[PDB]
């Protein structure tokens, strides 16, 4: 079994290797801005023996700025850097944000009677949907087991991108896009609360004034969500949760007391967004009375019959 | 090293030694975002290697962030009850003195609103004033803030006295001078630094600014961390840049005309330098955010000595009076490690 | 087994001799 | 980084050519593209800066600031810096508004200037000091060369378009003069402190000098901070001249000039404060300096963007919401600062006010309260409260559903309508029959027997138990 399993492995990671070469030599061939005097180049040298992961990276993948691929490369070569993974997943979501306005402003441009620039092939996603989809197809290969997905640093640069991009409520987004994006890529609850929890505490830019009105509610959606999980497999099990999830919503219904009431003493008139604040407010508190009877004893008491 | 943990849900600020009275030396102070803890070491049988151990003894409640925190020279022990005065800084933009007997509050006095700071507080410290009899005339508190005043406040026998003096910018330090209660210094964040006689201009204000080096351009931004006198006559005054940037100034002779000597931290100093109770030529300084600590020695002794290194950030730091022991307050706890050279 | 090299590269925007 | 900033801006500005911008304007072009230097013909003042260690002659006033330079040149920069701030802290009120002139020089001089200056040099000050007819020195220099002229518009050509030559030229020529003007001022204003200069006849002085040290702090530090900024405040300022100026000789260059120095000296305070806000770390040092009932409001919501704010806005009394706020004009303001924050501040803030108040509003702060609270008792509390919108509740206690019914196990506990049909309701949406029982304490009863129709015996003897005919039941069909 010993010897079995070895060249299993072997042509396993080789596998992988042939597989992010063959996607990089037929990008780079297709690509219209690579010139065609050096395509026939990158067609001597990477269709034939498998080539080492260094190579495609320095000499390919980050020559023609293929960050999707790069990440690939970074989970097959086990890379711990986290700094240049967060590096390379900010170059991919700006990348992608740039490339989906563009394509919609051909569009708008086509409903309008104008003309595209010569060679422009004429509703494409908002960016927000191009951006998540680069998210799952990247997801979806790495398993979400890699170290190239720390939601700990992961998670709050996609909210951060969502504030600093406007990709929320203003153009028809769901305002919690980027925690229905992770949950349903299969992020743990626990592990999103606790990640929110600490972009609340911090208070690191944009994350702050009252903007934490958003964080807020990404937390309100995590919980519920959580909540709701608990209860499914409480009724499955008849066919963790701690005291820091109900003191996080305190500080949550805290910081909305707080922002509201910056709210009302804004120079130029008061806020607009009163009654959106107090929906919140019930939100969090009838959250809190469900982690509360959860934690209280109702969790024990699950899988018996009421 | 050893570790003594903090209670789980609270953040520590400010972390001071009892040095300036004898009877409670032992005593530590930990001012955090519900009040001030407080700490025994001990010699226990250990190992002759740290021996010195945390006892922690009891925690004074106060309700909210104590930022920065000085015992007095009038704490006290019995049998068993401990006595402690204890000046810090509130939430409130108040500063303020508590009278305790343990872990209970029995008197509290209030410095706020206008009549106090009118912005931020930077720092505070304090001393005991004896007339010549010799029982206890006065008990004096000087703070600095960014509001660019100094305060001096005053709690004598017929009650208290209040006085305020302009800065010329942020006070972000002030300490009394040792064995010279009838001298202090104050530091502004733009380098100027503060000799002043409060029984009495103010006497005399130097200023590292324009004296850096520059054979390593020191930056744009070299805001002064920190000043504090060395020697128990204080027979000199230590200035340190948050870019690490030190110089040493001494106070007897002869006529003077520069600082007496300079240097620079391998570090930035966020917390400024604190220097030996014995060793006059050392000072200790951190790198708060990588959890570093450099301990450097004015006559080049030192040679880059990094004694400590944590892999989390520094909130503070203070030297036992012993001079061989550090105790150091992390994000979630304090550290009292013991240096070998230095018994 | 990854080594980066930003330093000496091949400019994959630029033919050859 | 020190060394190769000055080096390349030096490169940059070697020397080229010469251009005479205007009739007589002497422009340098330099070897980089973009760089050029203007050489510009100094006023008396910035001659006396700039012949210090030379001029022969000058006239009195002149004399007067070169010993005083004398003197403060042998001061190191972190006592200057430290004289600087306390100046700042007389007009701050950080040094009371209640102490004398004197106690607040004395204050300076003790924390300052005492041990930090050789008195060999104090000596020679004071001799050469003698010599001055100081009341007529200061005279000329606060209200002639200084303070500068009321304008009946002396022709600054009003530039049709944005000419961003003139405004940098501009910018940085004031930047000189009002640097210039800080280190006088400053070296008077310590002869002030140093020595016993009647605090009564020199009142005026001294707190006009005071008012224009701090005017030019403020100035010199807001150049350094944000000097786009700085401009577009400072030429948005001048009505007429909104878009700039133009200049075409050395006087009309000077009276431009000049004419900032009076705006400055002298609306434009709010203006730039207002844009700004529309460079956070200097606003605190001119939060605390700039702001000393609308500058209380100004420093709450610059120190919130959390202590000192919420304390200063609840002892008084992003832009689109502050706006908001005031159109309204306290719960208002909480609800704003913990949807800005949404932590620490922004959940205690809205907590206070829910406290402070206490239908659209009423049920937006229950639900922010429980849910800040089941994040870090609560539960029971606004129940009890509500009940002495229904289906809301109802989702309330849907998101609650173990530390709900913990707490409702409490509220039980503690006892021994609507209410109660809505937790009965909730519950029948083991566990089940278990939670069902714990509140109704008949209903119970009824859901086990539902239930039945080791379990078994279970059941059985919870019912007998709970009614201790039904009994007799129970036991013939355990016996069956």
């Amino acid at each position: 079994r010993q010897q079995q399993q070895q060249l299993n492995h072997e042509a396993s990671e080789l596998l992988e290797i042939a597989h992010i070469q063959d996607d990089l030599l037929e990008r780079l061939v297709a690509d219209p801005r690579i010139p065609e005097e050096r395509k026939a180049e990158i067609e001597e040298f990477l269709d034939g023996p498998i080539r080492t992961l260094t190579d495609l990276f320095n000499d390919y993948a980050d020559q023609a700025n293929y960050y999707d691929l790069c990440l690939l490369i970074f989970h097959a070569a086990d890379f711990h850097n986290p700094r240049t993974i967060m590096d390379t997943w900010n170059n991919l979501i700006n990348q992608s944000h740039f490339e989906a306005e563009q394509r919609r402003e051909y569009w708008e441009i086509v409903q309008a009677g104008g003309d595209l620039p010569a060679g422009v092939i004429a509703e494409p996603p908002l960016p927000y949907v191009y951006v998540s989809q680069q998210i799952q197809l990247i997801a979806h290969r790495t398993s979400l087991d890699s170290l190239i997905f720390p939601v700990n640093s992961l998670l709050p640069v996609v909210c951060a991108y969502a504030i600093n991009n406007g990709q929320d409520a203003s153009i028809g987004a769901d305002p919690c896009w980027p925690i229905q994006l992770f949950l349903n890529l299969g992020v743990p609850h626990a592990l999103m609360v606790q990640v929110l929890e600490n972009v609340l505490d911090t208070q690191e830019a944009p994350f702050t004034g009252r903007r934490r009105k958003l964080v807020v509610q990404w937390i309100a959606m995590a919980v519920d969500m959580w909540v709701r999980e608990v209860e499914r497999r409480g009724a499955m099990a008849a066919a963790v949760m701690g005291s820091w999830v109900s003191e996080l919503l305190g500080r949550a219904d805290q910081v909305l007391t707080q922002i509201a009431g910056t709210g009302a003493t804004l120079r130029g008139g008061a806020a607009s967004d009163a009654e959106e604040i107090a929906s919140l407010r019930r939100t969090v508190k009838g959250l809190k009375r469900s982690v509360d009877m959860l934690l209280g004893g109702e969790m024990a008491r699950m899988s018996f019959f009421r | 090293s050893n570790q003594y943990q903090l209670p789980l849900n609270v953040r520590p600020y400010t972390t001071t030694w009892c040095s300036q009275s004898p009877s409670c030396s032992n005593l530590l102070a930990i001012g955090h975002d519900t009040g001030i803890t407080i700490y025994c070491a001990s010699e226990e049988q250990t190992p002759g290697s740290t021996g010195l151990t945390l006892q922690e003894l009891f925690t004074i409640q106060t309700g909210l962030p104590t930022l920065h925190l000085s015992f007095s020279s009038s704490c006290s022990y019995s049998e068993p009850v401990y006595s402690l005065f204890l000046a810090c800084v509130c939430q409130d933009n108040t500063v303020r003195l508590i009278i305790t007997k343990n872990e209970t509050i029995i008197t509290q006095h209030v410095l706020g609103g206008k009549s106090g700071h009118h912005n931020f507080v930077n720092d505070i410290d304090i001393a005991d004033v004896y007339s010549a009899d010799n029982r206890l005339a006065e008990q004096v508190i000087a703070s600095v803030g960014d509001d660019c005043t100094l305060i001096i406040w005053r709690l004598t026998d017929e009650g208290p006295i209040l006085a305020g003096y302009p800065l010329s910018s942020p006070g972000i330090s002030v300490q009394f001078r040792p064995s010279n209660p009838n001298q202090l210094i104050v530091g502004e964040r733009n380098g100027n630094i503060r000799i002043f006689d409060w029984t009495l201009p103010w006497l005399l204000t130097l200023n590292t600014l324009p004296l850096v080096n520059t054979c390593h351009s020191s930056g744009i931004a070299s805001s002064l961390a920190n000043v504090r006198w060395i020697g128990s006559d204080g027979s000199g005054i230590l200035a340190m840049c948050k870019s690490g940037a030190w110089l040493r100034w001494n106070l007897f002779g002869p006529k003077n005309l520069l600082p007496n000597v300079q240097g620079i931290s391998l570090f930035p100093s966020l917390l400024g330098a604190c220097p030996h109770p014995r060793y006059m030529d050392y000072f200790a300084t951190a790198h708060s955010q990588h959890g570093l600590i450099q301990l450097i020695n004015t006559y080049e002794k030192d040679s880059n000595s990094i004694p400590i290194q944590l892999g989390m950030p520094i909130v503070d730091f203070c030297w036992h009076q012993d001079g061989s022991h550090l105790a150091i307050a992390t994000e979630g706890s304090v550290l009292l490690t013991r240096l070998m050279g230095f018994t | 087994k990854l080594v980066i090299n930003k330093d000496m590269r091949t400019d994959l925007f630029s033919p050859p001799n | 980084l020190e060394t190769i900033l000055r080096d390349v801006k030096t490169a940059f500005n070697e020397a080229s050519s010469i251009t005479l911008y205007g009739d007589e304007i002497i422009l340098v072009n330099c070897f980089q593209p973009y760089n050029h230097s203007l050489y510009k013909l100094n006023t008396t003042v910035e001659n006396w800066f700039y012949n210090m260690h030379s001029e022969t002659d000058g006239s009195e006033l002149f004399k007067y600031l070169r010993t005083l330079n004398g003197f403060a040149s042998t001061l190191s920069n972190d006592v200057l810096r430290s004289i600087s701030k306390k100046f700042l802290d007389i007009i701050t009120g950080e040094l009371p508004d209640s102490m004398t002139t004197v106690e607040k020089f004395t204050d300076i001089f003790k924390n300052c200037l005492e041990n930090q200056f050789e008195i060999t040099n104090l000596k020679i000050l004071f001799d050469e000091l003698n010599s001055f007819d100081i009341p007529v020195v200061l005279n000329d220099l606060i209200n002639n060369q200084m303070k500068p002229g009321i304008f009946w518009k002396k022709d600054f050509i009003s530039a049709i378009k944005f000419d961003g030559f003139t405004s940098i030229i501009s910018l940085e020529s004031l930047h000189q003069l009002l640097s210039i003007h800080y280190r006088i001022t400053l070296q008077v204003l310590l002869t002030f402190v140093l020595f016993d200069l009647d605090t009564e006849i020199f009142g005026q002085h001294i707190s006009t000098l005071l008012d224009l040290h701090y005017k030019q702090f403020l100035l010199l530090n807001l150049y350094r901070q944000d000097k786009c900024l700085l401009a577009e405040v400072l030429l948005k300022d001048s009505s007429e001249f909104s878009f700039g100026v133009k200049f075409f000789n050395y006087g009309q260059l000077i009276a431009y000039i000049d004419s900032l120095n009076s705006n400055v000296y002298n609306t434009e305070n709010s203006f730039f404060m207002t844009f700004f806000r529309s460079s956070h770390k200097n606003i605190r040092f001119f939060l605390e300096n700039v702001e000393c009932e609308v500058q209380e409001f100004m420093f709450a919501m610059t120190l919130f963007s959390f202590d000192q704010s919420y304390e200063i806005f609840q002892l008084h009394d992003i832009w689109k919401d502050l706006l908001c706020t005031f159109t309204v004009p306290h719960s208002a303001f909480y609800y704003q600062l913990s949807l800005l924050f949404d932590q620490e501040f922004a959940l205690k803030c809205i907590s206070k006010s829910a406290e402070y108040s206490l239908q659209d509003f009423k049920e937006k702060q229950h639900i922010h309260y429980l849910n800040l609270l089941i994040h870090f008792e609560v539960l029971d509390v606004l129940r009890l409260g509500h009940e002495c919108r229904t289906n809301f509740l109802q989702l309330l206690l849907q998101e609650d559903i173990d530390f709900f019914s913990t707490l409702l196990r409490l509220c039980n506990a503690h006892s021994d309508k609507i209410v109660d049909s809505i937790l009965s309701q909730n519950l029948r949406s083991c566990f089940k029959k278990l939670y069902c029982f714990r509140m109704l304490n008949a209903a119970a009863e009824v859901l086990y027997q539902y239930i039945l129709m080791i379990r078994k015996r279970k059941c059985y003897l919870m019912v007998i138990n709970v009614l201790s005919v039904t009994l007799t039941d129970l036991r013939d069909e355990l016996r069956g």
